[PDB]
């Protein structure tokens, strides 16, 4: 159970000093400008005193139990402390230290697992750049000091890219519940941290990185992740999608590259999205968290032209999406307005001529039939709209509907689109500058719901 | 018990069962096998040839032999006894210059499987997940362009479904030019027992099951081999 | 015939403007005036004196000049006659903006258009189309966003909505653009003229086309062109319809059946084409092919302070065919001389996240330095060792300083400093995105153009 | 010239050359075929089995018979003098009941082709770029997978080495189990020669070199359709 881990009354940082320029350093700065409402204990052999805060030379000194422990010690010191922590009872040790199993050191992991044990006493890490719980107000990492709050969890295996996409977060609009970086999983792994996250009320949505898992791991992830999967969805950013690259995963990581083709049949068992990319994790993770799943296959296209229409339709066929007529009864309601070489094919074209408000009436139309299950908007910019404007209608629309269904968008055009997407992105709409971004991010949600029912199939009493 | 042909394979040190041995063991598992008869004599070759009726084959059972075919070991499509027992004398020769120290336990007589679908249902065991069920179409189709779906066991109905229609070589099995659909079903409960078979079985270090021939009604494993562990 | 009086005439009329300023034919001569042409501008309306300071006449034949262009935004039933008019004057080039032609079904009206204007020696581009712009010339004849961004880029579109669109998206990704074409309906130029055209302009460094089809016993032709074309400049085409149902849908779009899916790949291969299955793919490959040229071998390295990165740049090569190598042992030891010793020199060359701004000075320039390497892309990770600025200006003084020229491509991973770093980059020329995958794929796409150059050549091989 | 051939079929009519004529036709431009000869009399049959060499086949030319098989039209692996010539009067009788007013042009007597490789050579007219060249590995691999390439003619020589490597199926030239690698080089001519042909001749609407077996050394054409506009 990690409820401490990530709720903690008192958390130790070993390594902090009066040299801001290091880690423990940089940690204990950002736990204190996060907010974090325990007890901090500064740790240091010599500073009586580290930001403001009562600095002590041992855990064990400290007059109160310490949940968690941060360790920025050099590796040569931190079996000590790990012994330390143990004597003083703390129940997690969150090994920031690098220098182990990723090097060659082995057995320096190995004894720090068992050392740790031999108190009850569990290992994040270690070769990690910390972790964040934004229900605890909790920034226990040297990396950005503040995230965009949301119900997102975000774990990585990597240090780099994890601590960089901590940070390209905030740039995507994506609202972070939990970042952990794992580094070379000794102890604790994704196993135990999607147990957390199944439980956890504030996640709705877990992404992971993913080098690879412990040997043995495998059966009880596949288990876990099932599991979860019936209410949450999994995206996995698979690293060594390839021979070559796993072999640069096993370089990074200091442990061997397992069987692509198993990997790839233990997501689908699981109910995991895997994605290629950073872009597709992200652009999925929005919609997914933002969304409903559709509860039918009647996905409509809207769109002002028809070329984003077709880059749609051939992007959702590469999905395996495909669109059929949409309801007679919105055929007509839309006829209302528009042209009369409109075309009602699916995509629907409302053609370049529609201003602003054709884009809330025909939203609110789509949303409101009742055989209309999900619907992606298709912008292109022309002189007879505003962007904004098209934006505005469709959170209107949205609003008034008053319904839940998915809604992607996808708006081509200058500074001004740019500046549209970002309002609807702020708005949790998940748009997006391209038609066949949003309707990848559209194609995710169904992704999700065939996942969601393999599962549910997987699991059937027989 | 079934597990007594693995402990006794143990207790003689083989690291492998003998093609009857994993037969019967696959068999036990509800895995449907050729009818299966071990010859001592030329004689029972003869007679159990005529026990489960022509056409046959005749296969060398031994622990030095593990590729039959390759030491002129397998003896197929036998119409008549003057075939099989041109046959019979045929594989000891061949099998006695090719591999002259090998222990003979017996010949197997078998029965001639009619042509079908060939396919290939594995058992492995990954690092990672443990017991693992592959399956895949016969022939080029997986040894050659390497066509093959993944399950870690045990399998769902749903795992073994979804792995069949994976597979690119999939439309073999729903009928084409010069041949039925197969019987899908069939296919699907042969995976799901082999994933309970490397589950149950711990030393087992994997299974081979090739070929398996589908047919519109049922499948019959022709070939099995057994690694122990 | 020839194109160049088309791109650089001496005389354009606008036929549609009027004092009304949202009419078409008014938005077209605001953006022609305002983009800075340097020729004659006349107005075309039938009662005013005077439009935008500039006199106007009630026909085309009025004119008391060689009208080299005309464009024409009056409605399809009024067309015709302007036709006319326009071939007493002697027009070459008929610009029709209008729409309402072969996409709503009215092919005898488009077809009658061509044959009217063929009977007077003029060519049209069009119709139901949003202009054409050519920036050596300083011409903006479109009713689109009145600016882009100087380039050697030409984009073509065969999309009115989406091309527009496009046209202002380019500002946004930093393409530097030498011609924007609405082609439209093609009912007489097309893509194989535009082509010709822009194999001979020395302004023109790269073409991307926005394709729905062609008209049926053009694609030999097409393919003719274009594998000339792809000799010396890349070509990418953003297809659309490339699946069946896709397909039904541009056919919806543009009024007539587009084609095999099938053969149109193939001819796309042969003819030396890049094909981008998105918009995104294709602005960000039209970068790097406008900013870099082709690498003259295989020794691609990527130079990364994140193993994350690098794995994801790996796989993304690898799903791209492109494999790395091991680096030269020189650039190992120049490398070795600052980097820990638990750097990883496989290829992606990590130098580890405790890298500082100065390293990516002095990792890419001994890299670019190198005569045994033919290509970098720079992956960075924001860490709080370093600042994005001062990686991507270390990677800037690495590119001048080398003084040589070989492709790069970057791909920088953050908060807000890394968007601002990224858009620094691509400012400079330097083709630089915020993920690592998009970095190769540009990466890709440079290599991508060189195995399709090599391809034409073989296919034109003598015997 | 061979263009008679084209020519006489449009002057009588025909929409298509018949089997012997598509390969005589084929053949001109350097494309290897069966060996072949049109039998007028049972006796021709005979002689010209021994010009071409046992075993033979013998298959009836008609246009009214576009389904050989069906209707008792083809006799395979004609090994003697009068193997072939029981066959004739089978085919000729057969003929007779299932399509009695057919007009025989007479027997086409054949080379029986080996085992090897099969291979399609296709060709068609796309309406955007004309000739269009197709290649795909023969039975289940085209006509159930579709697993195809395509160029547009003319073809250069790297067109034609690339749509060959291009399929999901090449490794099946390259050698496998219990067959040598084939003569792609061979390949690569029947395919831009294919190509020519459609280029130059252009009352030729779509042609199908069906099939095609490709051996270590060089390749044959079994049988060809060839559609006229
Ligand atoms: N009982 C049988 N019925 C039909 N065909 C068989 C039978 N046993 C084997 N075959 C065929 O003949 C081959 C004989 O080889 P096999 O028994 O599999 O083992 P080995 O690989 O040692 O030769 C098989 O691969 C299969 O193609
Ligand atoms: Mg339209
Ligand atoms: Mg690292």
């Amino acid at each position: 159970d990690l409820e401490r881990l990530f709720n903690p009354s008192a958390i130790a940082v070993v390594g902090a000093s009066k040299d801001p320029s290091k880690i423990g350093s940089q940690i204990l700065r950002n736990l204190l400008s996060y907010g974090f409402k325990g007890k901090v204990y500064p740790i240091n052999p010599t500073a009586d005193e580290l930001m403001g805060l009562k600095c002590y030379p041992k855990v064990s000194d400290v007059p109160d139990k310490v949940d968690v422990a941060v360790i920025s010690v050099p590796s040569d010191k931190v079996l000590g402390v790990i012994d330390d922590c143990g004597k003083a009872g703390v129940k997690f040790a969150v090994v920031i230290t690098s220098g182990f199993k990723e090097v060659g050191n082995e057995e320096l992991e190995e004894e720090l697992v068992r050392r740790a044990h031999s108190y009850g006493m569990r290992v994040l890490g270690p070769n990690i750049f910390g972790y964040l719980y934004a229900p605890a107000r909790l920034n226990a990492t040297f990396g950005p000091k503040d995230v965009l709050s949301g119900n997102v969890a975000f774990i990585s295996q990597s240090g780099a890219l994890g601590i960089a996409l901590m940070g390209y977060t905030v740039v995507e609009n994506i609202g972070i519940s939990s970042i952990v970086s794992v580094g070379n999983k000794a102890d604790l792994d994704d196993v135990d941290l999607l147990d957390f996250f199944d439980k956890d009320p504030n996640t709705g949505v877990i992404m992971i990185y993913l080098e690879g898992i412990a040997p043995g791991r495998g059966r009880m992830f596949i288990d876990v992740a099932s599991r979860v999967s019936l209410r949450k969805p999994i995206i996995v950013i698979k690293a060594g999608r390839t021979e070559v690259g796993a072999r640069a995963a096993a370089s990074h990581t200091g442990s061997i590259a397992g069987s692509v083709a198993i990997y790839e049949s233990a997501f689908k068992q699981s109910g995991i999205l895997m994605a290629k990319s950073v872009e597709d994790a992200f652009d999925w993770t929005k919609a997914l968290s933002w969304n409903p799943i559709p509860e039918g296959e009647r996905l409509i296209v809207l769109t002002n032209g028809g070329g984003a229409g077709v880059q749609s339709t051939d992007t959702f066929a590469d999905n395996g999406i495909y669109l059929s007529k949409p309801p007679e009864s919105l055929i007509q309601e839309i006829k209302k307005f528009v042209p009369p070489f409109a075309s009602f094919a699916n995509p629907i074209d409302i053609t370049g001529m529609a201003p602003d408000d054709w884009y809330y009436m025909g939203t609110l139309a789509a949303l409101k039939n009742p055989d209309v299950d999900a619907l992606t908007v298709l912008y292109c910019q022309t002189a007879v709209t505003t962007p904004i404007g098209v934006a505005k209608g469709i959170v209107d629309a949205i609003k008034e509907a008053g319904n839940s269904k998915p809604v992607t968008v996808g708006m081509v055009g200058g500074p001004e689109v740019a500046e549209a997407v970002s309002f609807l992105n702020k708005q949790r709409i998940a748009a997006y500058p391209t038609p066949e971004r949003a309707s990848s991010a559209m194609s995710a949600l169904y992704a999700y719901a065939r996942a969601r029912s393999y599962v549910m199939k997987s699991l059937a009493v027989r | 018990s079934s597990r007594d042909l693995l402990l006794k394979a143990k207790e003689n040190g083989r690291k492998s069962l003998l093609e009857h041995e994993a037969k019967y063991f696959i068999s036990s598992y509800g895995i449907p096998v050729t009818n299966i008869r071990l010859a001592k004599s030329e004689e029972e070759a003869v007679n159990f040839s005529r026990e489960i009726g022509f056409p046959v084959v005749l296969k060398i059972v031994s622990p030095q032999v593990v590729h039959k075919s390759d030491v002129g070991g397998v003896k197929v499509n036998l119409r008549s006894e003057e075939e099989v027992r041109k046959a019979y004398r045929e594989i000891i020769e061949n099998v006695k210059r090719n591999v002259p120290n090998a222990e003979i336990e017996g010949i197997l007589v078998q029965e001639f499987a009619p042509p079908g679908v060939e396919l290939i249902i594995g058992l492995l065991r990954d690092p990672q997940f443990g017991p693992t069920v592959m399956f895949g179409l016969g022939g080029v189709f997986v040894e050659l362009f390497r066509d093959v779906s993944f399950r870690v066991a045990p399998l769902s109905e749903q795992d073994a479904e979804s792995m069949i229609k994976e597979v690119k070589a999939y439309k073999l099995l729903t009928g084409f030019r010069g041949m039925e659909p197969v019987d899908i079903e069939a296919i699907k409960d042969a995976l799901i027992r082999a994933g309970r078979i490397g589950v149950e079985n711990e030393e087992i270090a994997e299974m081979d099951l090739n070929p398996v021939i589908a047919y519109p009604k049922g499948i019959k494993v022709v070939d099995a081999r057994i690694i122990l562990r």
